[PDB]
RNA sequence: AGGUUUGGCACCUCGAUGUCGGCUCAUCGCAUCCUGGGGCUGUAGUCGGUCCCAAGGGUUGGGCUGUUCGCCCAUUAAAGCGGUACGCGAGCUGGGUUCAGAACGUCGUGAGACAGUUCGGUCCCUAUCCGUCGUGGGCGUAGGAAAUUUGAGAGGAGCUGUCCUUAGUACGAGAGGACCGGGAUGGACAUACCUCUGGUGUACCAGUUGUCGUGCCAACGGCAUAGCUGGGUAGCUAUGUGUGGACGGGAUAAGUGCUGAAAGCAUCUAAGCAUGAGCCCCCCUCAAGAUGAGAUUUCCCAACUUCGGUUAUAAGAUCCCUCAAAGAUGAUGAGGUUAAUAGGUUCGAGGUGGAAGCAUGGUGACAUGUGGAGCUGACGAAUACUAAUCGAUCGAACUUAAU
RNA sequence: AAUGCCGGUGUGAGUAGCGAAAGACGGGUGAGAAUCCCGUCCACCGAUUGACUAAGGUUUCCAGAGGAAGGCUCGUCCGCU
RNA sequence: AGAACAUGGGUGAUAAGGUCCGUGUUCGAAAGGGAAACAGCCCAGACCACCAGCUAAGGUCCCAAAAUAUAUGUUAAGUGG
């Protein structure tokens, strides 16, 4: 379960893993990214860096991107 | 579905067939005109957006709201129409009728509809506590110190600070309200204005919307 | 004043049928009752008190006691349960409102004619 | 309006000139009552004889407040006085004379055995 | 009901940010004059 | 075993952490008072007994006691149990108790005591920071503007009871009494609009009246709470009039259901096999791009430039009349037509018969209009007469792909 | 560094307050006027905010000049120089 | 005026961050690294400079230095019967 709470008196929100994958699964990547980098203010700029897509197509042709495989 | 728009005018009063007292609002909705049609393809979401009162030309040295500006001057040329004092849009219609340019009768709506009405509250000013949320006002004798103040604002060193929402004296109101479930009684097209059953948000000769009740 | 499209759109509703009444009048009103289905007429006799209003939403007040208890019955000039008004009297009076009458026996402290 | 702690005039025949009502009978923190109504209520003053007597702890229902009720037509029936019936909660009057006139909101409260016994329903 | 610690310049000169005069009008008097209060009644040095 | 409420310990506070009940205002829990689902019965039947699941919302008026607590009268669907410095005294009171006076009882040689009673006994503070509820100024966002919007994300609303079938069928050797189906119904609380109706109030509205002092009769004006008494325009209002509310979708929790082996018989489960709510989400209302980035329509720069910037542009401030808005700012209606505000002229509505003349009548007083008259605030209409009717201020690069 | 003693200067902050109580307009003098002077109205005390007389105080009393300080604002005025 | 910790005991209830003795350690009077933070626990005792190197206790996916290291097994639970 994800959790927010938004300051005021009893509102704790939640959210499940699976459903959220379901709904908004861009969220669900880029929130364990960026929980996984310093929260400095170059860390928050650092985590600006990020584009996150469902489905595979994107727009960034004009910069030239080049794929990168995992080297665990 | 169906919405016109407004400006309400007062109460009165109509006897119902079978012998009735029904008291009523007076809505004049006269000069309406559709000015464009915003559609999904282009908008991402369907609606249409209509003007109820004309305003004056586009005058040179012109600076209170009474005469439009060169934007708005051009705009509603395109849809073959004079300047307008209100623009609201509605998308709980059905985009597909709706000519822009089209002229927007107050006989759309018929006698026996079930309606919303929305508005602008009156504006009562800054009001404390007993005005805007209904308190108690403790005793007023028995050597009594607290009157109209409000109680205590929270608890004690353990969470030691207010809460959102404590309720506290402000301005009373202004705002959007609208009222459900209300119901045309008479059609008036001679004069161009509806009767509705009952009692409306904000002051007289203030701007309503009128719609087919969701529910 | 009100406005114009207030006078116009409810214009047709006043009954242009009934006398002049001035408070202080006896009268007696025969309002329509109804039931299973018979439109039986009842009468009420009574001194007018009161007169407020203009337009359609005018308002009158007649008294009567007739039993020991004085009663009150107000309802609108142009309200279509009434068959007619019948004047039974003029009685002169000073006031406008004749609200000067603890009420019981005769001791209705009012003044008649 | 009839609180608690009303005194209420009482028009038939039993020994009954005066009662103090004890509870508005109806909802939850409901406050007043009117013509229609029913309290509950206790005898004040009585007269010598009668079934009720003073002390008694009894049903009634409201015929004819001074804040007369609203009709629909837009219509008026005030009266002069506060008054009450005491009932025997079967819908019937536990005297067996009515004093007074008695509106017709009692026909539709369905209150018919009190509306014949008494004089000039309005 | 008291300062619990002083106050010091930073606050101080911050919180006088909006404590300011507003210029008056600076417009030219119509009929004749010169920058004035706007649309004055204008008779410094002029004529409205 | 689990949770810590009379006690054990003496770790913070004696250069002060200052108070029991009640009032005002809340916010969490579940160990469930009502409502909601279910099952069990030594439940004939309603009655009931009894359990489990269920935390959204609701959960009262008085008499006695300072009381916590407690007994009683009436209701209600119900009148839960807890935490928060036994919630809340820089928000309130001050009845109880730890103060100086006094009476009684008991015990002391006595001064005194008890913890028993009883009467009487001064409740301070102009808010700095954080917090909360409202309302503004600045800047930002790859041309500047005006108006319409999208909605990431927030907040608010989910509660209850009558009359009607059903049904007098089940059932009852007797008296006693099943469950279950439709629209609806018109209610009680609490919400949020509004003033047409009933009512409240109205301190520059009309009328009656008593004392006194001034101009000498009268008629006015001054002061007696607005002197008092009787009515009452607009605005503001409840006790008045409208509207809303589980839920408008199926689907889940002990529970009830299907087929089926280890354990070849058996088996609601083991793989599989469906449901039963107040569960979800939907819905409903409001606010929302300072969401450090999201649109659509129209307008304006054809230049000037070292387009580094400047002037004109679209446009916004300044000032002035104002109110449907208002602490102030802000937000609306307007600025020479024209109807923003005021005067004047007519209404509406209010209160009810002005003066002058006439006719009386002993006179106090009446009539009586060719008089529902004269007066009239904030309502409405129309109107150029007095005014907002001039004029300055501020303001417009890399990259791939095409074509 | 003793809630040390003396002096100076901050903060709170342009914040609390300016001590019961009728005033309006015209004219005059002045660098400067809501506030001083002169009207004509209007209100207040009205067994006293009236007239004396004490104790007590000690020149505050009158005229002309003046506005540094004083006067809870101003001041051309004053029981102030 | 001592304190916690481990071990030996009394008291208390085989309670207490309780209290009283005995044998050690550390704090007191001790900076540095680890235990998230954290006098008393684990490692270790700072004369001064350095942008040199080896190690302790603890560690090696990112925050945050160092094995997404090997080989070989358990776990399916995520952090009175």
């Amino acid at each position: 379960v994800y959790y927010r709470h938004s300051n005021h008196p009893g509102g704790i929100k939640s959210i499940t893993a699976g459903e959220l994958r379901r709904t908004n699964p861009e969220r669900l990547i880029e929130n364990s990214i960026k929980g996984m980098l310093p929260s400095t203010r170059l860390g928050e700029k650092q985590g600006k860096k990020l584009f996150v897509y469902g489905g595979a197509e994107h727009p960034h042709a004009a910069q030239q991107p080049e794929n990168y495989e995992l080297r665990g | 579905t169906k919405g016109i728009l407004g400006r309400k005018i007062g109460m009165t009063q109509v006897f119902g067939e079978n012998g009735e007292l029904i008291p009523v609002t007076v809505v004049e909705a006269k000069e309406n005109v559709v000015l464009q049609k915003k559609t999904v393809e282009v908008d991402g979401y369907n609606a249409i957006q209509v003007g109820f009162e004309d305003k004056k030309a586009y005058k040179k040295d012109a600076k209170s709201n009474k005469y439009a500006n060169k934007p708005a001057e051009g705009h509603a040329k395109k849809a073959d129409a004079a300047p307008k004092r209100f623009i609201r849009e509605f998308r709980n219609v059905d985009v597909d009728a709706y000519e822009v340019g089209q002229e927007v009768s107050v006989d759309t709506f018929v006698a026996g509809d079930v309606i919303d009405v929305t508005g602008v509250s009156k504006g009562k000013g800054f009001q404390g506590a007993i005005k805007r949320h209904g308190q108690s006002r403790g005793p007023m004798s028995h050597g009594s110190h607290f009157h109209r103040a409000p109680g205590s604002v929270g608890m004690a060193s353990d969470a030691s600070r207010v809460f959102k929402g404590q309720k506290m004296p402000g301005r009373m109101g202004g705002n959007t309200v609208t009222v459900q479930n209300l119901e045309v009684v008479q059609v008036d097209t001679e004069n161009k204005v509806i009767l509705v059953k009952g009692n409306v948000p904000g002051p007289k000769k203030g701007l309503v919307e009128i719609r087919t009740s969701i529910k | 004043t009100n406005h114009k499209l207030i006078e116009a759109v409810t214009k047709s509703q006043l009954r242009t049928d009934l006398p002049s009444f001035r408070p202080g009048d006896t009268l007696r009103v025969h309002v329509r009752i109804i039931e299973g289905t018979r439109e039986r007429i009842q009468v009420f006799e009574g001194v007018v008190i009161k007169r407020r209003g203009g337009g359609v939403s005018e308002t009158f007040t007649v008294r009567k006691i007739s039993s020991g208890v004085g009663v009150e019955r107000t309802f609108p000039l142009h309200t279509p349960k009434i068959e007619k008004i019948e004047v039974k009297r003029r009685g002169k009076v000073r006031r406008a409102k004749l609200y000067y009458l603890s009420l019981r026996g005769k001791a209705a402290r009012i003044q008649e004619i | 309006m009839i609180q608690q702690e009303t005194r209420l005039k009482v028009a038939d025949n039993s020994g009954a000139r005066e009662v103090l009502t004890i509870k508005v009978l109806g909802g939850s923190g409901r406050k007043t009552a009117n013509i229609g109504d029913v309290i509950v209520c206790t005898v004040k003053n009585a007269t010598p004889g009668g079934v009720v007597k003073k002390g008694d702890v009894v049903k009634a229902v409201i015929v004819r407040t001074k804040s007369g009720v609203r009709r629909n037509d837009g219509s008026y029936i005030k009266f002069d006085e506060n008054a009450c019936v005491i009932i025997r909660d079967d819908k019937g009057p536990r005297g067996t004379r009515i004093f007074g006139p008695v509106a017709r909101e009692l026909r539709e409260g369905n209150f018919m055995k009190i509306v014949s016994l008494a004089p000039e329903v309005l | 009901a008291v300062p619990k610690r002083r106050t010091s310049k930073t606050r101080k000169n911050k919180r006088r940010t909006h404590f300011k005069i507003s210029v008056p009008g600076m417009t030219e008097c119509p009929n004749c004059g010169e920058y004035k209060l706007s649309h004055r009644v204008c008779k410094n040095c002029g004529s409205y």
